[PDB]
């Protein structure tokens, strides 16, 4: 339970995940040559989680793919695009029309031998194999549709490896397709049976962030992925740095995953800053505790008042007084004990990190597994049926392989997931 | 990438010259295919066009006709060095407005030569996206023959996409009385072959040259050089690069619910006229979009529910600026849209300026737009054509022409059914649930 294999797919899947390849090469000081410039010792303690050697620097554990080679070029003219491995570029020429068929059964099945060849390749200089890391967009057609074959196919190859997920959601407010609840529905009905763990990132919680919190008009993709590289930084703190609480990927989900279908994560995180240098807020511990637990920080378009947290992963970054940090986190949970399950004892869990993200003293990273997310998969099931009971856009999947008994299936899996999360949050202790 | 442009008869070959012409404009190519050095800088462009080892920018175009006339001009003219001549195929006889010479006796004789010479194209190609098919409704070879190429794409190069841009016809210049009949004909066998299809009404782009450009009587270059800025505008995805420039094969998507409803309405502005001093701004040409007397297809969208809207703008264009106007209009006019689509509008944007033909009828413009909208009112045309088809046929008038070519009489009332079940189609997608 070491190394890492790190892969992005799609469109979105390669934009943030270059994002976060160049947040954490920072943290773990490490420049675009690859060489190390760090200072404290603990940046390398873990390093070889997500990096390698070249013994002539570290090298990223990252898998590129996509079906439209335009991605690939936007990556390795971007700053950090000359440290990863060229052969680790897996790129058809090809494209799937923002299609999940295309990508999980046409013209992603004729590319996919050739992205588990690299796969393979980065596995076998893995002393122990901890699992795997895929970026995606459900809503699209290369991470949606090629990024869950790419997860059936990883699962038959490695069924002895944790599966984990950064799935983002599609959203009207930042859409680029009418076919994108299709996707998504169909991109869920894998997640759902094929990950062991998968974050949450809705773009409508997203874009609302941006919007009414960072107060911006028009918010861009950049805009978005700051907040995605943000917390796809924090939920990885305790992975990367030397931690006793969760860290590794199955003890993490031993404790975050109390039933194999609900292992759908709603991540958030505090302070939220927008992309100019640096705030004089300084937060306080209070102030991190609820400011972490509230819905304007949740990367999810779910409120927690709505549903209650069946297990919570908590993680503090920066000096501060961790005796401070309990009295928080057990007055939280005895003050709002109707939004916590009971027949979970000591459901919550919170780590600790010196090391800060760069440009902040004080950071917390939210993780919780709670049944409000249905109101995500309701939002998704909703635009769903609204197109599906015409059959409309339909063709397009038809004409790549896909029989409409598929479509009825996820859309019914989905539903059943939505009446799980309301199954155990109507349970009692009695 | 690369797309392969088929121009078949005279209005297909005679819009190329202007569409083709427009492309050299805009990517700054001469008529002896030369451009000057880069001095990398951006060079999108290359799905239109070939390389020569030489430095020779050819299009990848075939030019095809039944009769040597029309594309004798284009080896004549200006352009006759920037086409390989294997790319301008002719005949001798031509097909004289039956759609059975172009598809049944004439046709078949050519139809293995041009194959080849597009195979050729094809074969020069690393990553071919699809074809893009300029012919007419009304003439024998843009109507038989077209249909014909239609079908034996769908043979060869069945997972590529097919775009045609069909001239729907007007009595204003309408040279044959049976364009009815071949307007049916070769909507028939070319509804299932191909994947997109923007027609333009000559009597639309007729009125607007004598409203918005006051030409009294507009001459066919008239026609074509408007007809070829709205071309530009759509194929303008594919030949530029741009960070908010959509692809077109992502509008696409959203403009084809259904396989048979796959006829957009396309609705350009502004068209001025140089003669005196003008600049409009964003809310003003979006507004204009949805004015029916700027449409190329005559009909009015406000009798019909809208399916999808993409607005497609090049010029000095902010988006803030766009959606600013989207919503003023979105909640100051009338948009139907079914109660099974999402109601968004889809919008990109080419920040190079509109380019025109130097010393033409039109004027060189800031910013302009292209709107692509799926309405049901689109199929008042179908309703048009249907009618006149049905006065004659109705007495077999001039049927003994194609029946005397090789068609049997019963391929008539197979093409009059689907076209009444097409009707029927777009009245059924219109209805609420
Ligand atoms: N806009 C425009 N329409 C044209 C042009 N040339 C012909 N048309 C239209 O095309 C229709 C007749 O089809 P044509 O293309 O002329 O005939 P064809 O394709 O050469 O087929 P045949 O002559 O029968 O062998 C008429 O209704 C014309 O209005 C043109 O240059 N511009
Ligand atoms: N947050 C975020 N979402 C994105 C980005 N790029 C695309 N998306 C979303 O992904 C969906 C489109 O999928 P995309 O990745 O572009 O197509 P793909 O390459 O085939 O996977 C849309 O719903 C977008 O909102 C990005 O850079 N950031
Ligand atoms: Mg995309
Ligand atoms: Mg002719």
């Amino acid at each position: 339970m070491r190394e890492i294999v790190h892969i992005q797919a799609g469109q979105c899947g390669n934009q943030i995940g270059a994002k976060f390849w160049e947040v954490i090469s920072d943290e773990h000081g490490i420049d675009p040559t690859g060489s190390y410039h760090g200072d404290s010792d603990l940046q390398l303690e873990r390093i070889n989680v997500y990096y390698n050697e070249a013994a002539n620097k570290y090298v990223p554990r990252a898998i590129l793919v996509d079906l439209e080679p335009g991605t690939m070029d936007s990556v390795r003219s971007g700053p950090f695009g000359q440290i990863f491995r060229p052969d680790n570029f897996v790129f058809g020429q090809s494209g799937a029309g923002n299609n999940w068929a295309k990508g999980h059964y046409t013209e992603g099945a004729e590319l996919v031998d050739s992205v588990l060849d690299v796969v393979r390749k980065e596995s076998e200089s893995c002393d122990c194999l901890q699992g795997f890391q895929l970026t995606h967009s459900l809503g699209g057609g290369t991470g949606s549709g090629m990024g869950t074959l790419l997860i059936s196919k990883i699962r038959e190859e490695y069924p002895d490896r944790i599966m984990n997920t950064f799935s983002v959601v599609p959203s009207p407010k930042v859409s680029d397709t009418v076919v994108e609840p299709y996707n998504a529905t169909l991109s869920v009905h894998q997640l759902v049976e094929n990950t062991d763990e998968t974050y949450c990132i809705d773009n409508e919680a997203l874009y609302d962030i941006c919007f009414r919190t960072l107060k911006l008009t028009t918010p861009t993709y950049g805009d978005l992925n700051h907040l995605v590289s943000a917390t796809m930084s924090g939920v990885t703190t305790c992975l990367r740095f030397p931690g006793q609480l969760n860290a590794d990927l199955r003890k993490l989900a031993v404790n975050m995953v109390p039933f194999p279908r609900l292992h759908f994560f709603m991540p958030g995180f505090a302070p939220l800053t927008s992309r100019g240098s640096q705030q004089y807020r300084a937060l306080t511990v209070p102030e991190l505790t609820q400011q972490m637990f509230d819905a304007k920080n949740m990367m999810a378009a779910c409120d927690p008042r709505h549903g209650r947290y069946l297990t919570v992963a908590a993680v503090f970054r920066g000096r501060m007084s961790m005796k401070e940090v309990d009295e928080q986190m057990l007055n939280v949970q005895n003050k709002n004990s109707s939004y916590f399950v009971e027949w979970i004892p000591n459901n919550v869990k919170t780590a600790v990190c010196d090391i800060p993200p760069r440009g902040l003293k004080m950071s917390a990273t939210f993780i919780g597994n709670s049944t409000a997310i249905q109101e995500l998969f309701k939002r998704i099931s909703e635009q769903f049926t609204a197109m599906f009971r015409r059959k409309a856009f339909l063709h397009w999947y038809t004409g790549e392989g896909m029989d409409e008994m598929e479509f009825t299936e996820a859309e019914s899996n989905m539903n059943d997931l939505v009446s799980e999360y309301q199954q155990y949050q109507d349970a009692t202790a009695d | 990438r690369e797309c392969i442009s088929i121009h078949v008869g005279q209005a297909g070959v005679q819009i190329g010259n202007a569409c083709w012409e427009l492309y050299c404009l805009e990517h700054g190519i001469q008529p002896d295919g030369q451009m000057p050095s880069d001095k990398g800088g951006g060079d999108s462009f290359n799905t239109f066009f070939s390389e020569t080892g030489a430095g020779k920018h050819v299009p990848r175009a075939v030019f095809v006709d039944l009769e040597p006339t029309v594309i004798d001009e284009v080896r004549t003219g200006t352009y006759r060095q920037l086409f390989h001549p294997e790319q301008l195929i002719t005949g001798k006889e031509d097909a004289a407005n039956n759609y059975a010479r172009g598809h049944y006796t004439i046709g078949k004789e050519i139809i293995d030569l041009v194959l080849d010479r597009i195979r050729k194209l094809a074969d020069q190609c690393t990553g071919l996206q699809g074809f893009s098919v300029f012919h007419s409704f009304g003439g024998g070879t843009g109507s038989g023959f077209t249909s014909l190429l239609m079908e034996r794409l769908s043979v060869d190069y069945g997972k590529k996409s097919k775009l045609e841009f069909s001239i729907y016809p007007a009595p204003q210049v309408s040279t044959a009385v049976v364009e009815p009949y071949n307007s049916i004909l070769t909507t028939h066998t070319t509804l299932e072959h191909s994947d997109c299809a923007f027609m333009v009404d000559n009597e639309a782009i007729y009125d607007i040259c004598r409203r918005n450009l006051d030409i009294e009587r507009p001459t066919y270059t008239n026609l074509n050089r408007l007809i070829g800025q709205i071309v530009s505008s759509i194929t303008a995805s594919l030949r530029f690069d741009g960070a908010l420039n959509v692809d077109l094969t992502e509008f696409q998507t959203n403009l084809v619910p259904y396989p048979r409803a796959h006829f957009p309405l396309a609705t350009y502005a502004p068209v001025i006229s140089a003669e005196k001093a003008y600049q409009l701004s964003v809310a003003e040409i979006t507004n204009a979009c949805f004015e029916p007397a700027n449409q190329m297809v005559k009909c009015d969208p406000r009798h019909g529910k809208y399916m999808a809207c993409c607005l497609l703008y090049r010029g000095d264009v902010v988006p803030k600026d766009v959606n600013a106007a989207i919503a003023t209009i979105k909640t100051k006019r009338t948009i139907q849209f079914v109660d099974w689509c999402p109601t968004g509008f889809k919008v990109g944007i080419n920040y190079e300026p509109p380019t025109v033909v130097p010393g033409g009828d039109l004027a060189k413009v800031q910013r302009a737009v292209c709107m692509l909208s799926n309405t049901t009112a689109i199929a008042e045309a179908w309703a048009r054509l249907d009618h006149k088809f049905d006065l004659m046929y109705a007495k077999r008038a001039f049927v003994h022409w194609y029946v005397g070519e090789g068609m049997e009489e019963g391929e008539f009332s197979e093409a009059r059914e689907d076209m009444a079940a097409l009707e029927k189609d777009y009245e059924e997608v219109g209805v609420d649930s």
